[PDB]
């Protein structure tokens, strides 16, 4: 039966980074020839499998994590990136086989005066391991003061939102991705 | 935990929640400026007190963290900026006072009005139409009349309020621990911690002073050979030896005589060089203009203007619907938005004025990755001078060839080098001697050294002094002249507008030692040569966190400012006006007056 892609990609709205929605794909058919032929996507780097081969090729389970975040920082959703998304929101195997979707949601995402709903996290004691989604919103304690779990001197709230306006450059416009993974459902 | 450490996340959260609040203030100043409306004056100052409210809050935080114990060099640096007081230490309404009466200063020229005695009907503003009678009239009576009735009606009534300027912003004197408003202004130019490079504020006062003066023997010539052709277009009215009048030059204040380059034509019959007559019958409207700017950059390496920049620029005058500021500005809102802000007229003017401002947009672009305080150049003259550089290369008689305004002929005679360069000094030359004597008052004014019943007639003084020009009516102190351009009245540096003239000089030599040009600066087009733009782009990138002293060093040899680039492109021009000038007085007397008769 048709693999429910379609309600993935087409949702009337994507979760933030750092709460990364996961939604099970199994016992499906799926055509992914819609996918790498939909012209409507900036980014399509699929690392570990070529489209051409997995058309066909069975799999175990899929999952379909779906964030948005900034256009600058699309070059982080990336094995061995670096940098803040990857480092404190969501971080890739190194391993990894799948494969990352992306496309500009300024039409959908920005709004005038800016959209704040969005979060991403700051700041992070340790880096984030591979496919954890961390949600402690507990004040990133940076000097010797204890933070008591108020805001104050080196006592900033780990979380801040991101801006929005439709008027906003290419590298700082919402783009909406969403990371398929396979793991070891035909076409 | 070093206290760099906790240094670099405090200013980690401030990038990040100062870019968004810098974009939504700086949004709404555009549309109060799109759409001058009361509501929308309103927008900005409710947003852009959040901004400056913001401000003080992080600004208090950072004096926690000390300036020492921190070695990251650009750490030292965005502290600094952070852990300036700033303008908190007046006690609130007292700062309230200076906010009504800076607003009232964009209001009053936004406002002003003079009024035509003989039609009551007729009122105009400093809108284009009181500039083009300093532009095109040749009447001595109508000049006179625009030049005195705007700051009799309107510069009298800033002078209290400039009177309180002075009074309230230098009470910011040793509360921001600076001796006066001139030291703040100069506190730009200031680098320190560094080794062979520490440029005191003292420096920038003596350096400009001596450059000045290897600047006064070109200028002498040119305020010569003006006062002959000015003489012949307006007999008895002006003396052999005496200063120029002020409203005889082209603008209501005479910071650019350019417009008078239909006067003081040296020969005339050769093609024109001012090329608006043939834009006019070239068709070019705004978008042309701009467009072949974006294609000259495009051609050095920067890519295109950014989509947003043509989407949501304003480069058109709105027309009697929508009321707005029309003086080029090259805006830049952060978050990746770069926008140009500039009523553009079919003009040569406007088509030069405008590939300095992409230029600066460029600028703007180039330094975009870097922490948000050193994202604004590294001194104030840089940004200024950096679009003057293009504009240099631009107005070339080589490259207005390729542009399509000069015709395919292009004779190359000895003659119309000097009527290119003529037009150059005009709109070069002539206006470093105005900004000298403006700041200088400026300063000397912030220091104290001339009281108010000494203000204003000394600033007539000077002007006759320096500049060589006179007034046409006397002066009481009830008339604030100084307070009659908009650099005054919105409390902006001016003298940021000559150490960039310097600086377009300097760079351009080593530019053009870049494409290897083989003779001199003034054949010399930064088109087509990729390396001379990779050398821009190499520097423009570095934005405040390398010392401008040594930003300056690493594109030319020079870690000062040095006036002999600017010889050298009017070398030619200062040997011609010499030998021309023989006859008649070089020099001017103080003591002259066209009232005094
Ligand atoms: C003029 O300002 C009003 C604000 O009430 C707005 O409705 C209108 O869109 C503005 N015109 C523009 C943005 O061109
Ligand atoms: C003014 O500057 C001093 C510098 O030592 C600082 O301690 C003080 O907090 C500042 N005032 C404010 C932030 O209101
Ligand atoms: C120190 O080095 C550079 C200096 O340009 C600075 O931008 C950067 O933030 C610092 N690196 C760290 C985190 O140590
Ligand atoms: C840059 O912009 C011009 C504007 O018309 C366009 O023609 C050109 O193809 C663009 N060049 C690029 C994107 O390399
Ligand atoms: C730069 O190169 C272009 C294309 O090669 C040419 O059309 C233009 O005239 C050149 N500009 C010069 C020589 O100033
Ligand atoms: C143009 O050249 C002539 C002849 O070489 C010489 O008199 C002078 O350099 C120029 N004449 C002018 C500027 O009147
Ligand atoms: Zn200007």
């Amino acid at each position: 039966n048709l693999c429910p892609f379609g309600e993935v990609f087409n949702a009337t709205r994507f979760a933030s980074v750092y709460a990364w929605n996961r939604k099970r794909i199994s016992n499906c058919v799926a055509d992914y020839s819609v996918l790498y032929n939909s012209a409507s996507f900036s980014t399509f780097k699929c690392y570990g499998v070529s489209p051409t081969k997995l058309n066909d090729l069975c799999f175990t389970n899929v999952y379909a994590d779906s964030f948005v975040i900034r256009g600058d920082e699309v070059r982080q959703i990336a094995p061995g990136q670096t940098g803040k998304i990857a480092d404190y929101n969501y971080k890739l195997p190194d391993d990894f086989t799948g494969c990352v979707i992306a496309w500009n949601s300024n039409n959908l995402d920005s709004k005038v005066g800016g959209n704040y709903n969005y979060l991403y996290r700051l700041f992070r004691k340790s880096n984030l391991k591979p496919f954890e989604r961390d949600i402690s919103t507990e004040i990133y304690q940076a000097g010797s003061t204890p933070c008591n779990g108020v805001e104050g001197f080196n006592c900033y709230f780990p979380l801040q939102s991101y801006g929005f306006q439709p008027t906003n450059g290419v590298g700082y416009q919402p783009y909406r991705v969403v990371v398929l993974s396979f793991e070891l459902v035909c076409g | 935990s070093t206290i760099e450490e906790q240094a670099k996340t405090f200013l980690d959260k401030f990038n990040h929640e100062a870019e968004d609040l810098f974009y939504q203030s700086s949004l709404a100043s555009w549309n109060y400026n799109t759409n001058i409306t009361e509501e929308n004056v309103q927008n900005m100052n409710n947003a852009g007190d959040k901004w400056s409210a913001f401000l003080k809050e992080q600004s208090t935080f950072a004096q926690y963290y000390p300036l020492q114990e921190i070695q990251n060099l650009t750490v030292k640096l965005q502290l600094q900026a952070l852990q300036q007081n700033g303008s908190s230490v007046l006690s609130e309404d007292k700062s309230k006072r200076l906010n009504t009466i800076l607003n009232t200063m964009s209001t009053i020229y936004s406002t002003g009005k003079v009024c035509n005695p003989d039609n009551p009907q007729e009122c105009l503003l400093l809108e284009p139409g009181l500039n083009e009678i300093m532009a095109n009239s040749l009447d001595y009576n109508e000049r006179l009349w625009a030049w005195e009735s705007w700051r009799s009606e309107v510069g009298k009534q800033l002078r209290p309020l400039y009177e309180e300027y002075v009074v309230l912003k230098n009470e910011m004197a040793r509360a921001n621990h600076y001796e006066d408003y001139g030291d703040y202004w100069r506190g730009d130019y200031e680098v320190n911690g560094v080794d062979g490079y520490d440029y005191s504020r003292g420096q920038l006062i003596e350096d400009v002073e001596h450059t000045f003066e290897e600047i006064k023997p070109l200028y002498e010539h040119l305020h010569a050979y003006v006062r002959a052709k000015l003489m012949n277009a307006y007999p008895s009215y002006i003396s052999p030896i005496g200063c120029l009048p002020a409203h005889l030059l082209g603008d209501m204040w005479g910071r650019f005589w350019t417009n008078l380059y239909s006067l003081t034509v040296p020969f005339g019959q050769k093609p024109n060089i001012d090329v608006t007559d043939a834009m006019v019958d070239q068709a070019w409207d705004a978008q042309r203009i701009f467009k072949e700017a974006e294609k000259f950059f495009v051609s050095v390496g920067l890519p295109n203007m950014t989509y947003g920049f043509w989407e949501n620029s304003m480069l058109t005058d709105p027309g009697n619907v929508q009321k707005a500021v029309c003086h080029p500005t090259a805006w830049d809102l952060g978050k990746g938005d770069f926008r140009i802000l500039m009523c553009t007229k079919v003009t040569m003017d406007d088509f030069l004025t405008a590939h300095a401002e992409m230029g600066a947009i460029q600028y703007d672009m180039a330094y975009a990755a870097q922490p948000f305080l050193l994202r604004n150049g590294a001194n104030e003259g840089f940004h200024e001078a950096v679009g003057e550089i293009m504009s240099l290369s631009a107005a070339t008689p080589k490259h207005l060839k390729s542009i399509g305004l000069l015709s395919p002929d292009f004779q190359e005679d000895n003659e119309t080098e000097i009527n290119f360069l003529l037009k150059q000094a005009l709109t070069i030359v002539g206006t470093l001697p105005f900004t000298y004597m403006l700041e200088k008052w400026r300063w000397m004014v912030f220091k104290g050294e001339i009281p108010k019943d000494q203000w204003m007639k000394k600033w007539w003084e000077m002007k006759r002094e320096i500049v060589g020009v006179v007034e046409p009516v006397p002066h009481d102190e009830t008339y604030c002249d100084p307070a009659s351009l908009f650099h005054v009245s919105n409390d902006y540096s001016f003298i940021r507008y000559y150490t960039r003239t310097l600086y377009q000089f300097q760079f351009q030599e080593a530019l053009c030692q870049a494409a290897k040009h083989e003779g001199p600066l003034h054949k010399c087009d930064i088109s087509n040569s990729t390396e001379a733009g990779q050398k821009l782009f190499n520097m423009l990138r570095l934005g405040k966190s390398e010392p401008w002293t040594l930003a300056l060093e690493n594109v030319v040899g020079a870690k000062n400012m040095n006036v002999r680039p600017l010889l050298n492109y009017f070398e030619p021009l200062f040997t011609w006006l010499k030998d021309q000038n023989k006859n008649s007085f070089v020099g001017w007397s103080t003591d002259w007056s066209p009232y005094a008769d």
